[PDB]
């Protein structure tokens, strides 16, 4: 299981938030610390994409924009699984120094977008998903977002997706037998890969609105932040970048 | 970019 052994081989770490717990809760402290965290996991997100199988194939300029449009969703699905597995999806583990209970969620302004996704940390227990689809499914996220008009080289991007869909396929046909189990399954793989996009889009208007009006609330955006979303976001959110549905 | 730019070509 080769392409497995590798997924799991170059999955990054615990990454810490740095928030001081100590202060007391307070949207831009929240916020400034979310935005810092982000900043984090981004740079391990670009060291784990760039050792994925088969992905410095990709014109050097699609793997920026590829990692570039597809972070939030990758962030968000990650995310959704710590809490998972540490909290049992009762609250939000965003860092191991940066737990969201109710209260905290209210208090950053976003419980709406806080409560879908807690749901989708649910659906991680509700479907049973193991650890390695799990991984497959995040594989898949990074491709699945792209410009209207295509990348550098659409050709190629187009058939390393096929070969990471056609990965996840096999992990679930691995360990069960007849068909309709895991025509079923996949069914309802893709169609929680599907539901990611929602909730990524809704934090993309949020923190797009946030990074606007950030000095008028005090909220600090780290410097690769602040860039990527007014450079990348704006596209994704003016139509012109679109996530890729399996379903309709 | 640059600085994210710089992770990559790195
Ligand atoms: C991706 C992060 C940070 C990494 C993570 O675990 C998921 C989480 C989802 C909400 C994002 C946050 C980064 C900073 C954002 C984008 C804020 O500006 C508003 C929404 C926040």
């Amino acid at each position: 299981p080769i392409f497995l052994n590798v997924l799991e081989a170059i999955e990054p770490g615990v990454v810490c938030a740095g928030h001081d717990n100590n202060q007391p809760d307070s949207f831009a402290a929240l916020l400034s610390s979310l935005n810092e965290l982000g900043e984090r996991q981004l740079v391990h997100v670009v060291k784990w994409a760039k050792a994925l199988p088969g992905f410095r194939n990709l014109h050097v300029d699609d793997q920026m924009a590829v990692i570039q449009y597809s972070w939030m969703g990758l962030m968000v699905f990650a995310m959704g699984w710590r809490s998972f597995t540490n909290v049992n999806s009762r609250m939000l583990y965003f860092a191991p120094d940066l737990v969201f209970n109710e209260y905290r969620m209210h208090k950053s302004r976003m419980y709406s977008q806080c409560v879908r996704m807690r749901h989708l940390s649910q659906e991680f227990g509700w479907l049973q998903i193991t650890p390695q689809e799990f991984l497959c499914m995040k594989a898949l996220l990074l491709f699945s977002i792209i410009p209207v008009d295509g990348l550098k080289n659409q050709k190629f991007f187009d058939e390393l997706r096929m070969n990471y869909i056609k990965e996840l396929d096999r992990i679930i046909a691995c360990k069960r037998k007849n068909p309709t189990s895991c025509s079923r399954r996949f069914y309802q793989l893709t169609k929680l890969l599907d539901s990611v996009q929602p909730i990524a889009r809704e934090l993309h208007q949020f923190t797009f609105d946030l990074l606007i009006k950030s000095h008028m609330v005090s909220v600090d955006f780290p410097e690769m932040m602040a860039e990527i979303i007014s450079v990348q976001v704006p596209k994704i959110l003016s139509g012109k970048v679109k996530p890729i549905y399996f379903h309709t | 970019p640059s600085i994210l730019k710089k992770i990559l070509l790195e």
